[PDB]
RNA sequence: UGCGAGUGCCUAGUGGGCCACUUUUGGUAAGCAGAACUGGCGCUGCGGGAUGAACCGAACGCCGGGUUAAGGCGCCCGAUG
RNA sequence: GAGUGUGUAACAACUCACCUGCCGAAUCAACUAGCCCUGAAAAUGGAUGGCGCUGGAGCGUCGGGCCCAUACCCGGCCGUC
RNA sequence: CGUUCAUAGCGACGUCGCUUUUUGAUCCUUCGAUGUCGGCUCUUCCUAUCAUUGUGAAGCAGAAUUCACCAAGCGUUGGAUUGUUCACCCACUAAUAGGGAACGUGAGCUGGGUUUAGACCGUCGUGAGACAGGUUAGUUUUACCCUACUGAUGAUGUGUUG
RNA sequence: GGCGAAGCUACCAUCUGUGGGAUUAUGACUGAACGCCUCUAAGUCAGAAUCCCGCCCAGGCGGAACGAUACGGCAGCGCCGGAGCCUCGGUUGGCCUCGGAUAGCCGGUCCCCCGCGGGGUCCGGUGCGGAGAGCCCUUCGUCCCGGGAAACGGGGCGGCCGGAAAGGGGGCCGCCCUCUCGCCCGUCACGCACCGCACGUUCGUGGGGAACCUGGCGCUAAACCAUUCGUAGACGACCUGCU
């Protein structure tokens, strides 16, 4: 009932799009791996854009003003923030039905992550243009843990390769299993192909 | 205009023996192997004629932006054949007026210092690129010799010591001093 | 309309909060970087100020108009006790930071070392540690801390160590023993928390931290002077004596469309006991303390090899508001931060 | 072609206006000053132009259903998900 | 070429325009219209409304479908004529 | 023009634009009052960059000096005179660049001259008086209210504290 | 009027003041467009008082680890193993995971070669069917018999491993005990058949507080005020000591 979005791939507003609309209606979604996003335009282009934003502070006290957040989970974040009613009661509650990290949390290592095809790269830009990830440009801003992150995604992505090792040695089993008991399960397969299964 | 296709061959020696994982071509053969992906560009590499005897690459339906990456596909492709069967060697000749420009290597060709350019008492350490050795030639009395495979490596090297010695805040024109390229050949002609 | 002279800024503008430091001790805020060359040692160590004399010396730098010639030489004189490991700790790095990972305690803790646990030791039972000291004479408890030692061997990245000064040595009044975590430099992990291992409830002197004609770092509290004024506090221009309303106050503040008054206009406040951390100070000597073979050793405290007396650095009379130096010292080139008595780090 | 017409008494308030398509005077120009026709604000709410005198649509008793003008239909924000 | 350059007191000499030796399909020149860039510099931090958007959520020409105002139609009620 | 050479540096006769740090034009805001000049002190911002960082071009041999670019991070002084904004001079310096923030800044200061009431001189008017002609002396009120800021207690949750 | 302890104080005495990343301006490499050439179009290098980070200061309606957690003359707590009774709200099955490409992937045996992993070759799909246009479970129930499946399976207490970025009710060995009931086809009946009328049906021993219950195990304080200190200080606050 909760939705885990992986965030690799994925355009920064194209993909706020469909976020920020599916939290308004009650229905809780996590936006993890918030390095992968990236942003149309060179990456000369997309820094420039943000560092200006680094320039919005309020000259009298800098300290209440404008926080800019510097990790791509708050980044991805603060463009939510922008699309939402936040001012009104209805908007400070659908925030806390957004979860949004960087990496793999371990509560979501073990979790299948969906794909918005509305707003992949390769769906939506066009090939000969350029791209900017999100993690990249996070780091020259200020972002410290790009190096721990990635020691960790790579620890992370070891150690579903076993499990998806296993996945396949269970799936020939699996395989193997109707390649030996097909002559007592052959009552009940075509029930299933005359309703159109297994084709 | 989307040109519907732009097609070119790739002749190859029967002495190069190359290969491709999808757009990334491995080019390999007597100097050593090459390998530089070729992503990117959005077009594809097919591999026809059996023992390997030609490369083809098409575009279909693109405009001038690239069109004009066509020809760059196979340019770096016939510098990997040519860095493989030949090599590149650029010669490295030094121009001073005064004050002799003293060029010496230290492991292999890796690092190379630049002393008593201009009377400078700042020594210039600089580095070569991976796989780029550098070496004095011989029957002349100063002349800087760099030896590799990959044409953007060993040039990028010689650049890097021709911008080395720069002149600062003096006329250009009459202080034509430093290490400039001589010419840009192979180890052999065949 | 734009100013008619122009002029530096007065004050400085990296160290805006000029708050009272929530902190006495002072603090590490950044251990220097791992690297896995060099053997395991110390990195921070806990100083007392004790006074400040007079060092006639030889400069023997090239070049300068000093060039064998001597000078004199403000130093510092810090009382320096051994310290005693009473535990060491673990962290691992997060994506949201760098969290501690486990606490692991020494059986046998001082009781110096608990008075740190205690807002009140009068009124209090003296019951800290009671029931944790109990899961070590037992193998259950032992077995129970012998995977938590290999856990940290596995998942932490930094180790850092727990050690406590001792007030037995010092002629201060308080008995309270200050704890700082020092972060252990050296190769990989394994071996780095072994050493820690075997040099639990011991002692460690400073030449095992310092050495030699060192080039460290000074952390420690400003010497608190205060509610100062802005003149005192920014060193702002005085006005003259025509005024009216005061003449030890910044006169104009900010113009009328807003510059409702920002951080950077120097107004009075608190001035003293800020948090400082002061680099680049040379050690010229670490010192032997009071020790004993069968006379007093007063011979070998501030005897050189040209002096040959039997001096030792405490003062006639002693240190000024201080005490008596006995335990072994470091000589620090300069004046540091603090007052007397201030835990210096 | 459409509309029921004519006529007599008292009579308040007003007599500082402004804006806009077009024509146009002085001024380099002006959210400047001064003219003609028509329509608006003044006196008027509503949808839209994010905000709002005069811009577009459209003028108002209290409601339900349906349908639109001008605007719009990635989210805020109803609608091309 | 009764000659474009280099050097002689002028010669001597070399080279260019031009033609031949090899290669095989479109090329050149001047205007003109769109999008984009330069020209293009102000003081609190700053505004297609914001977020953002580049097989557009940018521009032009359009085709369906969809949203609603006190606007129109139908119906209920009040009041005036 | 620049020894010949338009464009190194310039650039007439023409022509296109920017700025509100000048004076103008208008009267849209305020006459049941928004304290009207300067100087002192202090904070911040802009580049149309004086110098420093990095560069390109010179009628750049070196030095010294001009033109152009990213570039406001850091500096841009002590004084004689004048109330001066301005202005001129002396010395140092890398330079002594230009400005904005209700022509920054009077419940921050001064009151120097404008701009009250007392006077003197010159001109005008018969006169009372007038002169944006000159000189002299001429009360600068209040924060303890809200916000901003400086510091100082605290509060929110972690069952309680360290 | 001299001199002057301590404490404050002066560039009027003294000490200290930092390392990287990207690139702007620019200079270039390869190289088309335009079979010639070019810093540019794809790509690549060097590149600074610039920007950002590191150094230094504060530490968030932000978290972490650890210690002690009220024996007294009562009491009161913590962990584990029964019914009623207030409040709060949504809720109406779970999907337990490769990486990555888009002018390209998936899964195999591996006759072959290196250290179960990798490469070459070979084989079937590639609008995906080793398909999230998808996967698993499916609940009306019980009583007899027969058929298909199982005999190695369901269920009922201890040892051994894998998990730390904010940590999983996961796997293996049996047993002293109970089955051919569990699920797939067919006979056989029964279950308030509440006589058409709606919030039915779960995660729900759900979170919080009050007191009753039965039994077991383990517990013994801390903070603040007052006083002192003076490294601190307007007052609060901060550092200390006190059988």
């Amino acid at each position: 009932q909760v939705l885990v979005l992986d965030g690799r791939g994925h355009l920064l507003g194209r993909l706020a799009a469909i976020v920020a609309k599916q939290v308004l209606l009650g229905r809780k979604v996590v936006v993890v791996r918030c390095e992968g996003i990236n942003i149309s335009g060179n990456f000369y282009r997309n820094k420039l854009k943000y560092l200006a934003f680094l320039r919005k502070r309020m000259n009298t006290n800098p300290s209440r003003g404008p926080y800019h957040f510097r990790a791509p989970s708050r980044i991805f974040w603060r463009t939510v923030r922008g699309m939402l009613p936040h001012k009104t009661k209805r908007g400070q509650a659908a925030l806390d039905r957004l979860k949004v990290f960087d990496g793999i949390p371990p509560p979501y290592d073990k979790k299948k992550r969906m794909v918005v095809p509305a707003a992949l790269k390769v769906v939506r830009l066009k090939p000969t243009r350029k791209f900017a990830y999100l993690g990249r440009l996070a780091h020259e801003v200020g972002w410290k843990y790009q190096a721990v992150t990635a020691t960790l995604e790579e620890k992370r992505k070891e150690k579903a390769k076993i499990h998806y090792r296993k996945k396949k040695q269970l799936m020939r089993l699996r395989k193997q299993a109707e390649k030996n008991v097909e002559k007592k399960i052959d009552r009940f397969t075509e029930v299933l192909k005359t309703h159109g299964f297994l084709v | 205009m989307k040109t519907i296709l732009s097609n070119q061959t790739v002749d190859i020696p029967e002495n190069v023996d190359i290969s491709l994982k999808g757009r990334t071509v491995i080019v390999k053969g007597p100097r050593g192997t090459l390998r530089r992906d070729f992503n990117h560009i959005n077009v594809e590499l097919s591999l026809l004629g059996k023992k390997k005897k030609r490369l083809r690459v098409d575009k279909w339906w693109g405009n001038r932006k690239e069109l004009a990456t066509v020809r760059t596909i196979c340019s770096h492709v016939q510098n990997m054949i040519k860095g493989v069967t030949l090599g590149f060697r650029y010669k490295m000749r030094s121009v001073y007026a005064h004050f002799p420009i003293n060029v010496v290597i230290q492991e292999n060709g890796s690092l190379v210092e630049i002393r008593n350019f201009l009377g400078e008492k700042y020594i210039r350490r600089v580095r070569m690129r991976p796989g780029v050795a550098c070496s004095v030639s011989q029957a002349q009395k100063d002349e800087l010799v760099l030896e590799g495979n990959d044409i953007e490596l060993v040039s990028n090297s010689a650049a890097l010591i021709q911008q080395a010695t720069t002149v600062k805040n003096k006329d250009i024109r009459k202080f034509l001093d430093g290490i400039y390229v001589s010419e840009k050949g192979t180890v052999q002609q065949a | 309309s734009h100013r008619k002279f122009s002029a530096p800024r007065h004050g400085s503008l990296g160290f805006l909060p000029r708050k009272r430091s929530s902190r006495h001790r002072g603090k590490v805020k950044s251990f220097p970087k791992d690297d896995p060359s060099k053997p395991v040692h110390l990195t921070a160590f806990l100083g007392y100020k004790a006074g400040m004399t007079h060092i006639v010396r030889e400069v023997d730098r090239p070049g300068s108009k000093v060039n064998k010639k001597e000078v004199v030489e403000a130093v510092t004189i810090v009382e320096t006790p051994p310290m005693v490991v009473v535990g060491i700790v673990g962290y691992v790095e997060t994506p949201r930071g760098l969290r501690t990972f486990k606490t692991v305690f020494a059986e046998h803790i001082s009781d110096e070392c608990k008075r740190r646990f205690y807002k009140n030791w009068h009124k209090s039972k003296k019951k800290a540690f009671t029931k944790y000291c109990k899961k070590w004479q037992d193998d259950a408890g032992k077995r129970q801390l012998d995977k938590d030692f290999s856990s940290m061997k596995k998942y932490c990245q930094v180790i850092r160590v727990l050690a406590h000064t001792q007030m037995r040595l010092l002629p201060l009044r308080q008995k309270k023993a200050h704890l700082m975590e020092i972060q252990v430099n050296g190769g990989t992990v394994a071996e780095k928390l072994d050493w820690a291992r075997e040099r639990l409830e011991q002692q460690v002197p400073v030449s095992q931290v310092f050495g030699q004609d060192e080039m460290i770092d000074v952390i420690g509290v400003t010497k608190g002077k205060g509610y100062k004024g802005v003149t005192s506090r920014w060193h702002t221009k005085k006005l003259p004596r025509k005024t009216h309303r005061g003449l030890r106050k910044v006169a104009c503040i900010g113009a009328w469309h807003p510059a409702r008054v920002a951080f950077s206009v120097a107004r009075a406040g608190q001035k003293g006991y800020h948090h400082r951390t002061e680099i680049n100070k040379k050690i010229y000597k670490i010192g032997q303390g009071y020790l004993i073979k069968d006379g007093k050793l007063i011979k070998n405290n501030a005897s050189t090899d040209y002096d040959l007396s039997d001096k030792s650095i405490n003062p006639l009379g002693g240190f000024v508001h201080y005490g008596e130096v006995t335990n072994d010292f470091v000589m620090l080139k300069g004046c540091v931060v603090g007052t007397k008595k201030r835990v210096l780090t």
